[PDB]
Order: C-alpha cells, then structure tokens, then sequence
RNA sequence: UUUCCAACGGGGCCUUUCCUUCUGGCUAACCAGGACUUUUACUUUGAAAAAAUUAGAGUGUUCAAAGCAGGCGUAUUGCUCGAAUAUAUUAGCAUGGAAUAAUAGAAUAGGACGUUUGGUUCUAUUUUGUUGGUUUCUAGGACCAUCGUAAUGAUUAAUAGGGACG
RNA sequence: CUAGGGAUCGGGUGGUGUUUUUUUAAUGACCCACUCGGCACCUUACGAGAAAUCAAAGUCUUUGGGUUCUGGGGGGAGUAUGG
C-alpha cells in the first residue's frame, strides 16, 4: 500500500493487486506517461452478496480525459491477478459562505450516475412511484463491454449517494 | 405561436438525452476546439461560421463536443462582434426595407413590414441592455438602422 | 403560453377521463406537479404514476383505478389562514366526510386535513378526488 | 392503452410521427462519413447540407444544396452506420 | 460644492462646544467629536477622518436614533444633503382575498459621510423633526450595483 | 398493571443527509464569545387589542325581559358562594416554519476552502517605573509580489419566441 | 385533448410498386403509407344551450389555464348636455 507511483495521497490497500501501481511504469513505453501522473484518494471495499466486494477507487477529476483510453482495459487487468472482487473508478465533485447554484447535491451524483461504466452513455429517467421507492432509469447503447454483465454489484453501488436493466 | 405574424410554426433542431460525444466522433474536445477557432479568425458572423463549416468538417454543433458556445468562443478571442448575430441581421432587414422604401414611396406593406422589424429591434436592444451585453446609453434608431450593416 | 404548468396538468387528465382513459402524457411537469401527483397517490384518488424523463421537462404516466373524477386548480393561490380553511370546504366540496382540498405551505404539500394536524395552513393549490 | 404502461407500448407505430410527437425526443436524419472522388478523404457533410462541397483537391462542387436533404454529385461511396 | 473648509455659508460651521485649543499647539492636531449611533451601526470612516460639519449627521451632529428603521430605494438626490426614498407594498382587500401595490415617498435627510446614487438600497432610522416632511436621516447605505469598476475588461 | 403479533409520531445517530467552526465553567448538558447551509412576499405561536353590546355557567327577579345577584342553621349574637371565558383581519412588534413567488452569487475566478509567506492602515488592555513627546515584538480586520486548496464557476436548448442559410 | 373520415393544397420520402420513356418505379404523375401547413365538410353529440344549432357557442352548481373591452327590463335614447 505504498510504493510509486501516485503523487503520495496514500490508503492502507493499494499494493496487494496493484502491480499498475508498481511495476506498470516496466511494462510500458508510453503508458509509462500516463499512470505515473495519476492519483487517486482511497480505496473503499463494499460488500455485495457473494462474498463479492467492489472497490470504490476514488479517482480525482483530472485523470479522466485519458484515463478513459485505459479504463476498457485495465477493469479486467485488475480482474487477471484477484477475482470475485472488483473495480470501479469513481470521481468527486463540488457539493453547491457562498455557494453557487450548477453542481448542487445531486448533480453531485449525476457524473457519479453515468460514470459506472463506459463510454454508451444515457437515455433517461424512468423513476417509479409505489414500485422514488425503486426509481428505474434507463440507457440506450451502441456496444456492450462493461454493461449488462457486472451490473448487479452497480445496483447495490448507486443509490445510497442508471439503474441496471437495459435492452440492450 | 409567432409574435407579429399570426401563424404556427416548427423550424426543428430537437436533441436526444444523450450529453456527451455518444459513438463514433474520434477528435478530441482540443482538435474541434482549434478547429472552431480556425473557423473563428476568418472574420465573419457566427451564423456564417456554423452553415458552413459545421457541414463541411463532420463538427456536430459548437457545444456538445466542444464545450464552449461560440459567442463564448470570440470574446476569449478578440473577434466579438458589436452587435452579436441577430440584431445586426435584423438592421440587414431594416436595411432592405428601407432602401425599398425610397424606391417607390407608397408600398404601404412596407411600411406595416418595418413595424414588425423595428419592434423587435426594440426588445432585442431591450434585452440586451438588460444582461448588460449592449452598453445601455445608446438607444437604437432608423437613422443608425442604414448605416451601420452596409 | 402555459403559465400554469399545474393547470395544463388535470384538465389534461379531464380530458382524459371525462374522456375515457386510463393514462395521459403530461409534458411539462415540475416538482409542483410531482409531489402534486405523489399526495394525490398518497391518498390513492388515483394511482400509480411514474415520472420518465428527458433532458428537458419531463413527462408523467398515471395508471389510476376511476376514482379521479373531478380535480382543478384554485388559481390564483390564496393564502390562507388556520379557520379560513374550513370556509373553502364547504364552498367547493361534496361532503364533510371525505374529500381534499390540498395545499402548498411553509410545510411542504400535504392537505388541508393535515394542515389541521400538523398545525399550519398555507397557500391553496387545488381539489382533488 | 388499456393496460400496458407507455414504456411497454408496440414500439415503432409512433417511430416515424414527427419527431418531437414521439415518447420520447430522437431526431430524424442521419450522418454519413464518405470519401470525394477527387482525394479518397472522408469528408464528412450532412445529410440535409447546406454548403456546396468544394473538393478538398479539386475545386469541384461535389453536391448541390436542396431543401429536405441536399443532392450530391455522383461518386460517393456509402456505407452503414 | 460645498469646498470643505466647508465655511461656504455665511456662519462658520463647527461642533458647537468643541473648542479646537489654540494656545497649545501639539501633536492633537484632529479635535472631531463623534457618537456611536447606537443599535450596532458601524460609524462610517469619513465621519471620524472629515472636515465636514452636518449639524443633523447621527454620527457628528446634535440628532438621535429611535423608534423607526425603514428600508428602501433612492429616488430623486437632487436636493442637498437630503434624498427620498420610496417604499412598495401590498395592501390588501378582503372582499377579492387579494393585495394592490402601493408605494409610500419618505424624504430623508442624508449624511455627507455616505455618497450615494438614484437606484442604491438605503436604511434609514427616526430622528427629531428636521422639517416638515424629514422625520428620518440616512444611517446605512447597502449600495448592490455589482462590482462594474473593471467588469466591462472582461474575458 | 407481567404483556406475543402489527399500526399511527418526532427525536439521538447513521448509509458524502455540514447536524459547523468557538473554547473559561469541562473533561458542548448548557451558559459569553467570530460566520450563518442569502433578503422581501407568505404563514404559525405570543402581545396589544377600554368598559358597555354578541355567546354562556350559576342564581325560583314567582318563570321571565331583566339582574350580577346571593345561600345556610343551634338565628345562641353567626357561618358563608361569587361577580368567568369566547371574540376583534391589515398596519405596528417578537421567532420558527422551510414549499410558493421573488432576488442571484463563483465567467475576471480583480472569489471562495488561504489553517500561506515578504510588504501597506495599524497598534497599547499592556508589561514598561508613578503619569504625557521616542519605539517594537504584538491581540483583530483588507490586498498587490505570490503560489501551496478540495470535488475550483457556464441548471436547459422548450411540441415558447428572435436570427442565418437552404 | 378528443373525435372520425376521403380529398385538398405548401413541404418532405421512395416500396424485388405500375405504365410514354433517362432505362420496371424518369420530366411529371400514380396505388399503398407518413409527416407537419391552409381551406373545408359531415357523423354519433360524451359536453353543452331554452332552442335553431355548436368538435367548440366544450373540459362551468362536480362553478378559478392567463389577459382586454363591453351589458343590466322596454322605451325615452345613442337623445340632451359637456369633453
């Protein structure tokens, strides 16, 4: 939980899998500039039935505009060394002295809506009333490489802070 | 339902739910960007700028992959326009109109058609000393509504 | 021009009852009209309604059971005090047992009934059943 | 109508019905990604132009505007999606 | 204007008792008298640091605060030292249950301390009868125009 | 009242639900202390609303309309009940309530989280030695040189309008 | 918002779509469908109205989407008077 190549905002679990945190700046010539800059905040493991936890990868906003080029393949290289655990990239934002209007509480969790998976993106609310109780809402796709399979750990990820049935 | 016409109308630009770039566009938000800034230093008026060169480069408007509006655009520039887009275009129909009008003195639509025009010079110039974007001590006039597009 | 959005609402759904059917399309709607539509489903006058959503207004779809027969707006919302409620219901409702006149108020939406319970009384909104 | 919700309707009856009139917002043209005959390069125009192409090689006007959609001069090659 | 040395009446306008020694000449070199205005009102910095008089100033001169406090819009600062402001409201009918606006013009005396423009927010408190009309002086000005002092060099 | 099954309430707290900072009584229960997660419109609880009118106990004025009057033994030299409350919006004065309508921050980021640093207005409760010309470190505000800070500001593009072009 | 329609006209599309002929569906125009603009029609009237009738002269005693101007028995009288 140590070692490279983070700019040093540290949690007490990030190299028992994490040979990207160590040994990725090795196996790389030009991904080499692209893990070496990025931080991310901390890790929350989060239990979903199965003995099956999702780690909460607290990513800051500016490491997402290439990280989204590496993110379609390194959610299964994380998946290549531990198993029945897994990884999901969340970003935070402004909660909205003075305060503005934009980004308020949950717009806060709007781009923490969308940002389960990558990159089909939206097709709206769908939001229930006696079965704001089981609150549906829906995408549409051109692709399917990380919806429809690992969903049912993202129904217990969201709601707390797209709900996952999808046709396609 | 249209103000100063007396008729309906659809003059459709209508966008689905999705924000971001959704499936196939591959540039970057930098590449359409500068390409917008390109666009931007030929010196004309931003509906000139969209009719062309958002059909002729596979641009699909000037916010959605680009992030920034284009009146947004030329101020961070240099190049805003005075009077921005529209105001200045319906001077252009005031121009006509009154060119037309010292053609032949008694067309008498044309003096019912500058009405229409003039009056939303007038809440345009309204408007826009309301946001602050036209400096609120000039008023609009039809003896600057000729001399000021041509 | 549908200065209230609230009223461009149920006259939609008289004209969809009085009408004959079981749904209608409401577009526009707003917080207003969906928690509105939520103490309505409280009361269960009419049914279940789910919000879908666009990246513009926003539409709702309601499956009641017949029960709605007449709402409308009390346009211009009157601001009322705790006695004066008792007035409008024997203005404009059937019985002394049963039907809401509901209300907007410092408190939230909730009707005039509990309004008397929880101890305030606010601005009119409509009636309802 | 009678009872099924206006997620589960039959789907493509109001598919084509203008639009905005549908359940939800989904607009009607479509776009092309297609190559001049003067260069090979994808030159990407709208499917209802409203510019005359000139050729990024030549200068030949490679489409004709129209209302509805614009009408190209021949020598495009299409494909899907 | 007025030219502070602000003598430009035909009496000399002082703090009256306030006696400015003229045998001793030291290191005092200020003899301003000044009164809090009660009720938690900072005092305005022209006040203790001026050379104006304004025998009706609530911060300088021989007036008191009591009773009243009214807020308010400037109209109409062309008389002297002295604006008007003008209060809206919403009386009301309850033969309709509805309102009717209704606005009130209070001339209010204003202090030299405070500068101000047709359009600002004022808050204004009781005083002694100043003339007919004035029963009130000028005790905070709360000006919102929006900070356009380089906002037009804008990005 | 021992009390098994569910139901109506708000709170202590919690699943980013900030519910704050501020420390002597202190080891936040609550009392001084610096800012509120903005100001009006609205409403909720008090207070002011003279007595006489209007609503009502109680009183066999013989019922009453009235009236606030009066009842009880060994009448042995006395005993003893009263003369309520309801009401009266705006305006004015106090506090929450957290919708509705209003007013908009942070498009310069010449702004906030700045727990930061040269420098500016400073400074005497002071300790100075008793009291006043000559001073600092120094308690308490602001910004330029100046960058460290978390998640740094563009609510929509309307089956509402205004442009362009076809 | 609802009927229900065969056409219209102003636009947009082309069916292994039918013929003169650009070459089966070109110039144009068609059967079958589909869209918004203008002019109309007639049905059962759910709703009304006192009634002729009205898809709006509706969704008003189950009375409140927003806004403007008029009427209070007949006359005398749109008369006098004044602006």
């Amino acid at each position: 939980p140590q070692a490279k190549i983070l700019s040093q905002a540290p949690t007490e679990l990030e190299l028992q899998v994490a040979q990207a945190f160590v040994e990725l700046e090795n196996s790389s010539p030009e991904l080499k500039a692209e893990l070496r800059p990025l931080q991310f905040k901390s890790i929350r493991e989060i239990d979903v039935a199965g003995g099956k936890k999702a780690l909460a990868i607290f990513v800051p906003v500016p490491s997402l505009a290439g990280f989204h080029k590496v993110q379609t393949k390194l959610t299964r290289e994380l998946e290549k060394k531990f198993q029945d655990r897994h990884v999901i990239f969340l970003a935070e934002r402004r909660i909205l002295q003075k305060r503005p209007r934009s980004r308020t509480l949950t717009a806060v969790h709007d781009k923490i809506l969308e940002d389960l998976v990558f990159p089909t993106e939206i097709v709206g609310k769908r939001v229930r009333y006696l079965v704001n109780k089981i609150q549906k809402v829906l995408l549409d796709s051109k692709d399917v490489q990380q919806i429809d399979y690992k969903l049912e750990s993202f129904q217990a990820v969201y709601n707390k802070l797209i709900v996952f049935e999808i046709p396609s | 339902g249209r103000m100063h016409s007396a008729g309906k109308g659809i003059s459709s630009s209508a966008i689905p739910y999705s924000r971001n770039a959704p499936a196939w566009f591959k540039l970057s938000s930098e590449s359409v960007i500068e390409q917008i800034v390109k666009y931007a230093r030929k010196g004309l008026t931003p509906s000139q700028i969209g009719v062309l060169l958002r059909d002729a480069h596979g641009v699909t408007q000037a916010r959605v992959i680009t992030g920034n509006k284009i009146m947004r655009i030329l101020k961070s520039n240099g190049l805003a326009p005075e009077i921005p887009e529209d105001l200045y275009y319906l001077i252009k129909k005031a121009v006509s109109v009154r060119k037309h009008l010292e053609r032949n003195r008694k067309d008498k639509d044309a003096k019912f058609r500058l009405i229409l025009i003039e009056s939303r010079i007038h809440r345009l110039a309204r408007y826009y000393r309301t946001v602050a974007v036209l400096p609120p001590n000039w008023k609009y006039e039809s003896a600057t509504a000729s001399a000021l597009v041509n | 021009t549908r200065s209230s959005v609230l009223a461009d609402a149920l006259n939609a759904i008289n004209n969809a009852e009085k009408t004959g059917k079981r749904q209608v399309l409401i577009r526009p709607s707003s917080k207003v009209i969906i928690k509105f539509l939520q103490v309505m489903q409280k009361h269960g006058y009419i049914g279940e309604f789910v919000y879908i959503d666009d990246h513009r207004s926003g539409k709702i779809v309601v499956q009641l059971n017949g029960r709605l027969n007449k709402c409308g707006v009390i346009s211009p919302r009157f601001n009322v005090k705790i006695g004066d409620i008792e007035k409008w219901t024997a203005n404009l409702l059937p019985a002394r047992q049963f039907g809401y006149v509901i209300l907007t108020t410092s408190a939230g939406i909730m009707d005039h009934e509990e309004a008397r319970r929880k101890h305030v009384s606010g601005k009119i909104l409509g009636f309802v059943y | 109508v009678l009872v099924q919700d206006l997620l589960h309707p039959t789907a493509a009856s109001e598919a084509r019905k203008h639009k905005l009139k549908t359940l939800v917002q989904g607009p009607r043209s479509y776009f092309l990604d297609v190559k001049c005959p003067g260069c090979l390069n994808i030159t990407t125009v709208f499917s209802h132009a409203q510019t005359a192409v000139t050729c990024e090689s030549c200068s030949t006007i490679l489409c004709t505007p129209t209302g509805g959609k614009a009408k190209l001069s021949e020598g495009t090659s299409f494909r899907r999606k | 204007s007025t030219e502070l040395t602000v003598q430009s009446e035909r009496a000399f306008q002082k703090q009256p008792h306030i006696f400015n020694n003229p045998k001793v000449k030291t290191s005092k070199r200020t003899k301003r008298w000044y009164k809090n205005a009660g009720l938690g009102f900072k005092t305005p910095k022209t006040a203790i640091e001026g050379s104006y008089i304004d025998k009706k100033c609530p911060f300088t001169g021989l007036v008191s605060i009591r009773g009243k406090i009214l807020t308010g819009t400037v109209v109409s600062t062309k008389m002297h030292r002295t604006i008007v402001i003008r209060r809206a409201y919403l009386h009301y009918i309850p033969k309709y249950n509805r309102y009717e606006k209704r606005h009130k013009n209070v001339p209010v005396h204003v202090s030299p301390a405070f500068r101000v423009q047709v359009g600002d927010i004022v808050t204004v408190g009781q005083c002694r009868p100043i003339s007919k009309t004035v029963r009130f002086n000028v005790v905070k000005v709360s000006a919102a125009a929006g900070k356009a002092n380089k906002q037009f060099a804008k990005f």
